[PDB]
């Protein structure tokens, strides 16, 4: 139930491009990430957020 | 240091506008091994960058030079290798506190017309509310990529007291806010230079650190606080 937190983006000015598991969509999907504060519905590539829950 | 030999133009980073090319010659870009840009930094003289220690630089990245459009390829860059990363010990990834991390290069860059060194205040120098101040770098223009071109802009140092209305208990001593005048440093700043000019001369007052989650433009960014830091940074020098 991890891929049931929210897309974070964080307050740090950062860019990160990760990857996050839509609900609503139901996909595993791309977004910029600041670089901190982040939650656990957040990896470095889509097949890493794939291979961990579709 | 401080004074670029091609000057900045202002009007007086969303809402930001286009620099003079070469005009901000201390503003370097940290980009990863497949050359993606990610952060900003700053030099403060031939062999060390200043830059965010949430941007978490390893002997991976690089630090460029010398840029202005990263979309061109007519610019002399420097593409410079990082020979090893000090994050300051006392950063505090719960707050964000403390947010500073030095870069020692491999190899010193060279200066030249485009490429130089922004000046480090003293810990006991006093950077007014109220001041405008300058900010740049290569953030997001709107909350995607990031822009070719270098971004700038003008904003007003604000009061802790003042910051605190907006973010509360979250401004630490450290830290430094500016703007909530229009524009926002924004994805892609982090790390890059908050100046002051003092006395005909750029000083880094701040590192783009964080703020509004969407970039807003009506809510202060917070910057790390160098006049807190740079006491850090001088003994991090000499003993390395």
């Amino acid at each position: 139930s991890i891929c049931s937190e929210p897309k974070k983006v964080g307050r740090c000015k950062g860019y990160f491009p990760r990857f996050y598991f839509d609900s609503e969509t139901g996909k595993c999907t791309p977004f910029i990430y600041g670089g901190c504060g982040g939650n656990g519905n957040n990896f470095e590539t889509l097949h890493q957020c794939r291979a961990i829950c579709r | 240091c401080g004074v670029p030999a091609i000057q900045p133009v202002l009007s007086g980073i969303v809402n930001g506008e286009e620099a003079v090319p070469g005009s901000w010659p201390w503003q370097v870009s940290l980009q990863d091994k497949t050359g993606f840009h990610f952060c900003g930094g700053s030099l403060i003289n031939e062999n060390w960058v200043v830059t965010a220690a949430h941007c978490g630089v390893t002997t991976s990245d690089v630090v460029v030079a010398g840029e202005f459009d990263q979309g061109s390829s007519s610019e002399k860059i420097q593409k410079l290798k990082i020979a090893k990363v000090f994050k300051n010990s006392k950063y505090n990834s719960l707050t964000i506190n403390n947010d500073i991390t030095l870069l020692k290069l491999s190899t010193a860059a060279s200066f030249s017309q485009t490429v130089s060194a922004v000046c480090l205040p003293s810990a006991s120098d006093d950077f007014a509310a109220g001041t405008t101040c300058v900010t740049t770098g290569w953030g997001l223009t709107r909350y995607a990529n990031t822009p070719d071109r270098l971004q700038q802009a003008s904003l007003p140092l604000l009061s802790n007291t003042n910051c605190k209305k907006y973010w509360g208990t979250k401004i630490k001593d450290a830290m430094i806010c500016a703007g909530a005048s229009g524009v926002s440093s924004c994805m892609g700043d982090s790390g890059g230079p908050l100046v002051c000019k003092k006395n005909g001369a750029w000083t880094l007052v701040g590192i783009v650190s964080w703020g509004s989650s969407t970039c807003s433009t009506s809510t202060p960014g917070v910057y790390a606080r160098v006049t807190a830091l740079v006491n850090w940074v001088q003994q991090t020098l000499a003993a390395n």
